[PDB]
């Protein structure tokens, strides 16, 4: 055959969170939730700690690796020995690397031929988690979760907040909600069928 | 007594706690209450907790640090104070005067 | 009526690129002649055939109607380059006016109905605004670096061999092609459907066309306020070091007069013994030797590539004791705002903001300042204030999905906290076909 | 909104030292806000009070 | 203790499809 | 998106407390305090009228929310860092003759379709932000208010008896009234939670005739929203005792102390909060005279 | 020469009760407060313009020193110092001073102490070369006799 697509398991975004938190904050009381939602709510709360000061957006290096040049790190791109001043030496910490960090990102975006497989999903049936987690979940979520803002609800001390997501959730629009949906496609097949997650 | 309710064997008991912390009155129920206090400050704000103790212990409890509450001692008063003990004419520069 | 409420019209190179290789493709016969004599019906004739809604001006004053058919119509009209382009119309009313202009895109599709040719989008403008114009030697270079990063090894690739003279190098440069069939005479022929294949009229952009759709996703990524990281200008400020978000810029007050900088105002000259370098004040001259007193004077500076060490220092000298207000529009640093608990570190002085070369994208770092708790209600009075110079002209913390997560007295949130915003978060669907769209509003 | 107890960390302090006549060249004004005392360090406050 | 700073990323997990030997449907 | 006809005189924006536990629309709460007078006198000046200038429009990204927080700060409990132009250059936008800025309902500022969040009428929001941007200059130098003179007005306005007193002067009176234990402070945040917006767009709204009529209906909300408001400024305050029964006294319902500590029986203004609270009561004040 | 206190000024008089230390924004400023208006001025950028008259300097905490002297400088307020006794040497442009009374103590130091500050005496100065390129730091003086 030809390899034009690779199968991978947990898929990786482009964007993430990075988060940084003053580290002398900390609620005393403890909050501790069911064994199961623990894990469903597990990381995005974790990572979302309580005394994280400002979170943001990176364009992250697990994918754009300095394997393709793009080194990150400061919030730009910033290729490197890219589109130089031919005839003379770049110039240490120049600022067309970045227009070009922004090049070989667009041409990476330009081709991620990778294809998705289900991997090792796990499902947790209403007793097991949390009602609120729970609207959220629609069965079967990927067990290598991810992380994401809503889902923290109810979950998390910052006390206004429940004000900005178990009101947020709540408007007309926003229905928010990991797991396993209907996509149309349902039972269209291949060499598989194909899930929604 | 009360939260032991259907949570224990003995039969006749859930007639004598399932039903007493029935009536009207007697609202069970330990935790995190609001107490008209709430946010007053100190050098942290006070919350209010309901644990299981008795009352004459308990009173007394509440008494302390109620009563600690309602004896602003601003330090320009400590100040002021230990401004009576040296040579007459001595200036005093510390913390604000409250 | 303002703004995108007139009549449009491009430069004829703009028109010959983009616009017109796509109308020989469709057959539709070429445009028509934006004439002083032709009528709003010629116009409409013209449109009625190419659909496109274009019309090409060639013809002394456009005058009469039509020219408002046009403001009916876009029908933009293009025209050989621009000046007097009011003088070409006949605005009988005074409107037209050389100067009035909303520059605009215009994303070609809104303007073809066929979008089988049509592709990317607005957001490449966007991106090639950017690229500092390069030369054909040096995008040999940019795609002989960027072929060596994908493993693909390029060589002899663009240039040629032939044994006896050199490996002399064609240019690479290229933009659109069209794999337009030459008549024997050397010369282009109008690509015909019943003579070559139906896979050249239109040469995507030797993009396969499944590769094709990851990219307007790209450069819709890349085109993204959430990852424009790399910020502009600098203040200069003089000020207490109050305010907890970074993306504060403190504002002028009234007083202050705006003057361009220049090297003109800065001579040298003498004042009691001593050559002060009096700065002059255009508004009416009056040189101030001493930086001391000057008057209430906001200095803007896009040059910043001919300052002395010393001309400049004095400039930023009088920022302190003056108050002026220097803007230095011209530097391209990025920002960090990275948390009280470990503030700082590179430390920019501002000598180097001044003399750093143009190129040289030096990292900054504001503080997050929110997060700092109350100080004691016994701490030592603090005697001497801060004082914090560098600003951000543009807004910075653009990154910020929410920030300050944490009670205030346990129930109000602090101020400066963010929250996440609904759209991170309101998963919807999919559409007819594959492109995920967000939950409807209740109206479809 | 509480009380330090930690032990937060500030902008260093340079000193500005201010003489009779002193001579006024600033041009390395470092730009992160820094706190400038006039007086040699001092800032004298130390009598605890149990 | 000095009260410390801290930053933490969002981690990452791609493992390459792992070769199943079992169908799942008749 | 709805009109007026009165912004607060509708459901949603109704104004009630806490009496020891109950709720009593604020008129009804005021009418529960006792003033003994006390030499001096409050000789009412003139409030220096507003620094016209308001602070430039700058996009900055984000949800300024603005009816919590003007509020958070006036009588909050410590909004630790007040003035800070960021909440209000935001809000300086919404008074320009278009913009896309919408003022949400719960008390914010949106962009182009605020979506669901049904905002307020893009005109009397328009006249509003229009002097309470100016709010956010209070902290600049050449702008304070210069408020104990500013207080010499609250009280003549919430105390001293309508006419006889409503003429310049009066003594400072030593407020006093059965209170409940943490009274005071519990008090205020009833209030921190009131819908403040709803009553100022009305107040920087309504035509001549109409405005009159509004002054009427809310002069005590208004009378009720300084009262905690001065007591974070009036010097002592403790609890004198009766019969059973306990009676909270404050030591000058007039005489703004300019202090700055932590009290426990009420809130307290750090020193930029008086910075803040003295320049909110400058405009309200010009603005309730008319 | 003695530097004449310009117009829009206000006399203030020195009292011990002006300066109280008291927080102002996360940190704890060390406040005066301006007696024409008494309102408080957190800061030094602050500080309107006060001609501010010295006699006890007696008590005047070491810290509300390093304030006044220290905002003098950025608020342009003056303070008028009384009850210092200092000689004054007067050494022409050629031996430009040796000694520079440091502020820290001719602002706080024994009531007694006799400090022999010194003025220079500019007038057999040298006229800088008419071509020569400037050099860039105002040189100034922060303590000025205040009589003949």
């Amino acid at each position: 055959l030809s390899d034009d697509f690779k199968q991978i398991s947990d898929p990786k975004g482009y964007l993430t969170y990075s988060v940084k938190y003053e580290d002398q904050f900390t609620k005393k009381d403890k909050l501790r939730a069911s064994e199961a939602d623990d894990r469903i709510v597990g990381p995005t709360v974790n990572l979302f700690k309580y005394g994280a000061a400002v979170v943001n957006i990176d364009l992250n290096r697990d994918f754009f690796d300095t394997a393709t040049g793009i080194d990150l790190t400061k919030g730009i791109p910033l290729v490197q020995d890219l589109l130089v001043p031919i005839g003379v030496t770049a110039g240490a910490e120049q600022s067309a690397e970045y227009v070009s960090g922004l090049l070989m990102v667009l041409f990476k975006v330009m081709t991620d031929n990778r294809l998705v497989i289900v991997g090792e999903t796990t499902t947790p049936m209403s007793n097991t988690l949390s009602t609120v987690v729970n609207n959220v979940l629609r069965t079967t979520y990927h067990n290598n979760v991810g992380v994401n803002p809503a889902l923290l609800r109810d979950f998390t001390q910052v006390n206004w907040l429940n004000r900005d997501i178990t009101n947020m959730l709540q408007q007309a629009g926003t229905k928010y909600g990991l797991g396993l949906t209907e996509t149309r496609l349902d039972y269209v097949r291949l060499v598989k069928t194909i899930v929604g997650h | 007594p009360a939260l032991l309710r259907d949570f224990t064997q003995v039969n006749w008991l859930n007639r004598d706690i399932t039903n007493m912390l029935q009536q009207a009155g007697t609202k069970y129920g330990l935790g995190l209450t609001e107490t008209r206090l709430d946010y007053v400050r100190l050098v942290k704000t006070i919350v209010g907790h309901a644990l299981n103790i008795d009352h004459f212990a308990a009173s007394v409890l509440n008494i302390n640090l109620r009563a600690l509450m309602e004896a602003n001692v601003t330090a320009d008063d400590r100040i002021k104070a230990l401004q009576a003990h040296s040579m007459i004419s001595t200036q005093f520069h510390g913390p604000n005067q409250g | 009526d303002d703004l995108d409420e007139g009549i449009r019209m491009t430069t004829y190179d703009q028109y010959l690129s983009h616009i017109r290789e796509r109308l020989h493709i469709t057959n539709v016969p070429d445009p028509i002649y934006i004439t002083g004599a032709s009528t709003p019906d010629q116009i409409a004739a013209s449109v009625q055939a190419t659909h496109v809604a274009v019309v090409l001006y060639q013809s002394g004053v456009i005058n009469g109607p039509a020219s408002t058919y046009l403001r009916e119509n876009e029908v933009l009209v293009v025209m050989p380059d621009y000046y007097d382009v009011v003088s070409r119309f006949a605005n009988a009313n005074l409107q037209m006016n050389n100067n009035r202009y909303h520059e605009s895109v215009l994303e070609i599709a809104d303007i073809f109905d066929q979008a089988d040719f049509i592709q990317t989008s607005d957001a490449v403008r966007q991106l090639r605004a950017l690229m500092p114009t390069l030369s054909t030697s040096q995008i040999r270079h940019a795609i002989e670096r960027i072929a060596q990063i994908t493993d693909v090894d390029s060589t002899d690739y663009g240039k040629l061999t032939l044994r006896f003279l050199g490996t002399l190098t064609r240019s690479l440069k290229m933009q659109n092609a069209q794999i337009r069939r030459i008549r024997p005479d050397g010369t282009v022929l109008r690509y015909d459907d019943q003579i070559d294949i139906e896979a050249f009229r239109w040469s995507r952009y030797f993009l396969d066309e499944l590769q094709l759709r990851r990219l307007s996703v790209g450069l819709r990524l890349i085109t993204n306020p959430r990852i424009a990281r790399r910020f502009n200008g600098v203040r200069i400020m003089y000020l207490t070091d109050d305010d907890p978000d970074p993306d504060f810029v403190p504002d002028v007050p009234e007083g202050y007069v705006a003057v361009q900088y220049a090297h003109r105002l800065f001579s040298s000259s003498l004042a009691n013994k001593r050559n002060r370098v009096t700065y002059t004040h255009p508004p009416t001259g009056m040189a101030y030797p001493s930086p001391t007193g000057r008057p209430h004077v906001h200095m803007t500076i896009n040059e910043r590539a001919g300052m002395s060490k010393l001309v400049a220092d004095n400039i930023i000298a009088s920022v302190i004791k003056s108050n002026w207000v220097v803007d230095i529009l011209d530097i391209e640093y990025t920002a960090e705002v990275m948390t009280p608990s470990e503030g700082y570190t590179q430390h920019v002085d501002a000598e180097s903001i001044m003399t750093a070369p143009k190129g040289k994208l030096f990292h900054l770092q504001f503080m997050d300042g929110l997060l700092r708790p109350e100080p004691s209600a016994f701490d030592p009075p603090a005697s001497g204030e801060d004082m914090r110079l560098i600003y951000p002209l543009q807004p910075i913390s653009v990154a910020r999905s929410m920030r300050a997560i944490v009670n205030h007295n346990e129930v109000d949130r602090p101020r400066g906290a963010v929250a996440p915003s609904s759209y991170e978060m309101d998963t919807g669907t999919l559409s007819r076909n594959g492109d995920l769209l967000y939950s409807p509003v209740a109206n479809g | 909104d509480d009380v330090g107890i930690m032990q937060q960390k500030k902008p260093p302090t340079v000193v500005q030292s201010r003489t009779d006549v002193f001579n006024e060249q600033f041009a390395n004004e470092a730009l992160h806000p820094t706190t400038k005392v006039i007086f040699n360090g001092l800032d004298v406050n130390t009598e605890v009070q149990p | 203790k000095i009260a410390t700073a801290s930053s933490a990323r969002q981690a990452d997990v791609e493992k390459p499809a792992d070769v199943t030997f079992t169908i799942e449907n008749v | 998106q709805q009109p007026t006809g009165g912004y607060t005189t509708l459901e949603q924006f109704a104004f009630t407390i806490r009496n020891d536990g109950t709720n009593a629309t604020p008129t009804q709460f005021l009418q529960l305090l006792s003033w003994e007078a006390t030499e001096n006198e409050l000789v009412k000046k003139t409030i220096p009228t507003p620094e016209t200038h308001l602070p430039s429009a700058r996009n900055v990204p984000g949800n300024v929310y603005i009816e919590d927080a003007i509020t958070q700060a006036l009588f909050g409990i410590s909004a630790q860092n007040v003035n800070a132009h960021g909440y209000f250059s935001r809000l300086s936008a919404l008074a320009l003759p278009n913009t896309s800025a919408r003022l949400g309902l719960d008390g914010v500022i949106y962009n182009s379709e605020t979506i669901n969040i049904p905002f307020y009428d893009p005109a009397a929001v328009a006249n509003f932000a229009a002097t309470y941007a100016k709010l956010g200059n209070a902290s600049t130098p050449r702008y304070r208010a210069d408020m104990i003179d500013i207080y010499a007005h609250v009280g003549l306005e919430l105390a001293g008896t309508d006419a006889e007193r409503a003429a310049g002067v009066m003594p400072v009176k030593r407020a006093k009234f059965d209170s409940w234990e943490g009274s005071l402070i519990s008090l205020s945040r009833d209030v921190v939670n009131w819908k403040i917006l709803a009553f100022l767009i009305d107040l920087c709204s309504l035509e001549g005739e109409a405005l009159r009529a509004f002054k009427t209906r809310n002069r005590d909300v208004f009378r009720m929203m300084l009262f905690i408001m001065s007591t974070a400024v009036a010097a002592n305050v403790v609890n004198r005792k009766v019969t059973k029964r306990v009676d909270r006294v404050l030591e000058y319902i007039g005489v703004n102390s300019m202090r700055t500590a932590g009290r426990t029986a009420t809130i307290t203004y750090d020193l930029s909060r008086h910075e803040f609270a003295a320049k909110f009561l400058q405009l309200t004040f010009t603005r309730w005279n008319a």
